[PDB]
């Protein structure tokens, strides 16, 4: 049970925590990164791991319009309750 | 070559005063340098820094002396105030009469000034 | 221009109404958007408490220029599905 | 004070005033006759 | 044994092109290249 | 939302009570604009 | 420089009119003329700027 | 309190109708001369108008200095 | 009078939120805890007076003790000649005094993403005492070029145009006695306002970081500090990648009066890293302390890992700049707005800004994963005053 998705958007908009409590509750100086940026093995596994215009118009613009219900089309009460409100063409 | 080196009246810092019309100043402990200072056009004569090393005055043979901070080492002034060229220079240690920051510049035309 | 006669557009965003003197080409110039390309040109309005008419984001129409800034080549006829003239007779208001 | 301020104001609006405008109708002239002048050859090869 | 030390002895200096795009007031676009 | 039906929600001891009172009202419509908010939606009733 | 540039200032020719004895520059325009412009651009031209905004911050402390 | 509320706002419309069959005063007015337009008004007032001329230089400090 | 908030915490971006959507708040019990400086701090006071200097018909009422504050925004000007300023282009001044401490960056993220949202231009003129243009310790306060070549580059990936920022510096500044002072004095001109912010999709994984550019500045030092500066830095990352390349800069002094000092003595070190695919950056920045007097060379290795840390961290761009992106994003369109941000890059000032966007009732946010994806949900607010003929 890592910090995960689900667990932080509860802990987000959450009136009866703290923003501290919540982030040390959801996952768990200069010296420090003096050290682990000193650990050359460290500094190469990130080495490796980093290094008709109108119809133009209205397809980018549907790509909007399908984005949107791509985007929450994920979870219910966090999103279809929460995120996008009330949708239309509901009674 | 060096022409002048001195200590820190804290055992804190060593400095360094070299032929090139530059000065390399370090710690004392590890001699690493914290850093160096130029804007002589002739190569140094002499230097003090303050009881509480907080200043510096660095005479040259340009017949004038720079007055230094010892944090980021910035030249307070530049003084030009001897018509020769300017062998020593020394500061009091004790401020206990309220005067530490007071020194003394003793130059080749036989003159010292306080 | 193109290959045919008119041209649709939108109108983009009016240089021009800082424009000094009341009825200069200056103030009469309005900024399209050529449509079937993209484009971004150059066109008139026949008077100036109608170019009051055109406003920003609403269908425009654009044709030719036959006859003081010379060899502008566009004016508008049709705005918003009905015509400039007939709106500057006051005939029939705009519908947006 | 409120004359010379005034006044001041004035001859700054000015300059700044025909300036703008003859950038504007400069660059606009440019731009439609250049093209007109394209369009002038085009038709003129047929 | 003695210690020694030695101070016996910079390409960050971009381009005039590098100068023009990043120290103007007018700063570098996100879609230039 | 076009309203499709309306109704009055109010306890009768709060009508008996003062005859002229912030009532509450329920109305059941559609959907019909885009989508409503979350929470804080502000809304304007014709001639209300 | 000051008495020998001494068109910064104005003085009257005749010395005191009665000579009392209890115990030369009578002012300065170009200073005068100095600080009243710094005023009144301190109060008029803000003004002036200012003519029609609303809004401010009120601070009691 | 609906009621209560539209009475003051109507005791305001009657306030803004005594307004506007009120004589207009010496502001919105147009010709105001000193017959019609009382003592020292311009003296409390906030106009801004034309200027002709160019004015008087002054000789100022950084000016002679220069 | 409406709204109420409470606390100290960031004062700023509340402002921001309760400006750039219009509605009335009442900030409570700034410093309950400190009996020492009770209420508001002078950086505080002195971005109230940048707010109602550069607005119209905001309305502030301060406390007897300071400590609460209530606030009306009015609307979004710019320059103004009738209500703000004397042409359409002065340049309209602010002032802070001596009192000050916080970064310049910390008045100007604000200020940067105000001004797109305004009635006209904007050309506004930092000068004073207390004005600071190297990174801040404090609260970890940006630099200056920093701000630049980070932050610019996402209006312009938002559809405000870079082009048409022109923001100037004239003079520099560090911090000089204690965090108090500064004096260098800045322009910012935004010929650049939108009715509605493109709203994006920053999605794809930035996974080749490609060249590194970094500004060493030396506000009154010798530029041997800033030639070791850059030597240090190359022998950290030149072991990574080939082309790391850094401007020199060195300002002799500000001065500024009592009768004037020299003051904003200092030097410091930012770093950015750009990436081959889109706007995508990483920046970091180490400064030495105002009194301090530590190497050059340990700024360079700081600054140096600090970015380390920071590329390892990112999932499309820097915390620090992460409430600039998010909160255009809140400003966009009804629309959803999908960004690709890391586990690490979370902090409670972002946490307690969605707080805040729930408190106006600005949407929410899905986080949903590949790092993680959050979508935002814009509302579509804009510019309240802007002119179509």
């Amino acid at each position: 049970k890592p910090w995960r998705a689900i667990d932080l958007a509860r802990l987000m908009y959450d009136t009866t925590l703290t923003p501290a409590q919540a982030l040390r509750r959801w996952r768990g100086d200069y010296e420090e990164l003096k050290t682990k940026w000193s650990n050359p093995e460290n500094i190469d596994a990130l080495r490796r791991t980093r290094f008709q215009w109108y119809e133009m118009q209205k397809a980018m613009l549907q790509k909007q319009l399908d984005i949107n219900k791509a985007e929450y089309a994920e979870l219910d009460e966090h999103q279809r309750r929460q995120v996008e409100g009330y949708r239309a063409g509901k009674y | 070559d060096i022409l002048s080196l001195r200590f820190s009246p804290d055992a804190r810092l060593l400095a360094v005063a070299l032929l090139d019309s530059t000065v390399k100043v370090f710690f004392n402990d590890t001699l690493k340098l914290y850093l160096n200072l130029y804007g002589h056009k002739l190569p140094v004569l002499s230097m003090d820094i303050s009881y509480d090393s907080k200043l510096i005055v660095t005479s040259s043979a340009d017949k004038n002396i720079r007055i230094w901070g010892l944090d980021f080492g910035d030249c307070h002034k530049a003084l030009f105030g001897h018509q020769d060229s300017i062998l020593q220079v020394a500061f009091i240690p004790h401020n206990s009469d309220g005067n530490g920051h007071y020194f003394f510049s003793a130059s080749k035309d036989r003159t010292i000034k306080y | 221009f193109g290959g045919s006669s008119h041209a649709k557009g939108i109108v983009l965003e009016k240089v021009g109404v800082e424009a000094k003197q009341p009825n200069s080409a200056i103030r009469k110039c309005v900024r399209v958007q050529l449509i079937k390309n993209g484009k971004k040109v150059t066109a008139f309005v026949p008077n100036d408490g109608c170019l009051n008419f055109v406003d920003e984001n609403d269908e425009v129409l654009l044709a030719g220029f036959g006859r003081d800034i010379p060899g502008v080549r566009f004016k508008v006829v049709k705005v918003s599905g009905v015509g400039l003239l007939a709106l500057w007779k006051e005939k029939k208001e705009k519908p947006r | 004070f409120i004359r010379r301020e005034q006044l001041r104001i004035k001859k700054e609006k000015d300059e700044a005033y025909e300036k703008k405008f003859k950038r504007i109708i400069a660059e606009i002239q440019n731009e439609e006759g250049r093209a007109a002048n394209e369009y002038a050859r085009e038709k003129a090869a047929r | 044994v003695v210690q020694v030390v030695d101070y016996s002895n910079a390409d960050g200096k971009m381009s005039k092109q590098e100068l023009k795009v990043y120290l103007s007031s007018r700063p570098p676009d996100p879609t230039r290249k | 939302t076009i309203i499709d039906n309306y109704r009055d929600i109010t306890h009768p001891t709060k009508i008996e009570e003062d005859p002229l009172c912030d009532r509450t009202i329920e109305l059941s419509g559609y959907l019909r604009g885009t989508n409503f908010a979350a929470q804080g939606q502000r809304v304007h009733i014709a001639g209300v | 420089r000051e008495q020998f540039n001494p068109f910064q200032f104005k003085t009257n020719a005749r010395g005191p009119k009665f000579e009392v004895t209890t115990n030369v520059i009578k002012g300065r325009p170009e200073l005068s003329r100095a600080r009243s412009e710094e005023k009144r651009r301190q109060t008029i031209l803000v003004e002036m700027q200012r003519r029609n905004k609303v809004g401010g911050i009120i601070d009691r402390r | 309190a609906h009621e209560r509320r539209q009475a003051k706002i109507a005791e305001q419309i009657r306030k803004l109708e005594a307004e506007l069959v009120a004589k207009r005063a010496w502001t919105l007015a147009g010709e105001a001369t000193a017959a019609d337009r009382p003592v020292n008004s311009l003296l409390g007032e906030d106009m801004e108008f034309d200027h002709v001329g160019k004015p008087v230089p002054v000789v100022t400090e950084e000016v002679s200095e220069s | 009078e409406f709204l109420r908030f409470t606390g100290h915490r960031a004062f700023t971006q509340r402002l921001v939120l309760a400006t750039l959507y219009g509605r009335p708040i009442h900030i409570s019990k700034i410093r309950s805890s400190s009996a020492t400086n009770p209420g508001l701090a002078p950086h505080e006071i002195s971005f109230l007076r940048l707010l109602e200097s550069v607005t119209n018909g905001s309305i502030i009422d301060v406390s007897y003790s300071g400590t609460t504050i209530t606030y009306q925004p009015g609307l979004i000007t710019g320059t103004v000649p009738g209500m703000n300023a004397s042409l359409s282009s002065d340049a309209i001044e602010h002032v802070i005094p001596a009192t000050n401490t916080r970064g310049i960056t910390y008045f100007l993220i604000p200020l940067a993403l105000l001004a797109p949202f305004s009635k006209a231009h904007l050309n506004v003129r930092f000068t004073g005492p207390g004005v600071i243009t190297s990174a801040t310790h404090g609260a970890r306060d940006l630099s200056i070029d920093t701000f630049r070549t980070a932050v610019l580059p996402l209006y312009g990936l938002f559809g405000i145009p870079p082009a048409r920022i022109e923001l100037r510096v004239l003079q520099r500044s560090c911090a000089g006695p204690g965090g108090k002072g500064g004096g260098g004095i800045v322009e910012m001109r935004f010929a650049s306002q939108v009715r509605l912010p493109k709203t994006l999709h920053l999605n794809r994984r930035p996974g080749k970081v490609r060249r590194i550019r970094g500004v060493a500045y030396c506000t009154g030092v010798a530029a041997s500090h800033n030639n070791r500066m850059i030597t240090a830095a190359r022998g950290v990352l030149n072991q990574l990648v080939s082309d790391v390349h850094i401007a020199a800069q060195y300002d002799p002094a500000p001065l500024v009066a009592e009768q004037k000092k020299k003051t904003g003595i200092g030097f410091g070190l930012s770093l950015v890293a750009e990436t081959s695919a889109e706007g995508v950056i990483y920046a970091a920045d180490e400064v030495a302390p105002p009194e301090g007097g530590v190497v050059p060379e340990d700024i360079g290795e700081k600054c140096a890992y600090q970015l380390l840390d920071v590329i390892a961290q990112g999932g499309c761009v820097m915390a620090a700049s992460a409430p600039t992106v998010l909160t255009l994003m809140a400003m966009g369109s009804e629309d959803v707005g999908r960004l690709r941000l890391g586990r690490r890059v979370v902090s409670p000032e972002l946490l307690e800004l969605a707080r805040d966007l729930k408190a106006f009732g600005a949407a929410s946010w899905g986080i949903r994963d590949a790092d993680l994806i959050v979508s935002v949900k814009g509302t579509g607010v804009g510019n309240v005053g802007r002119k179509v003929a």
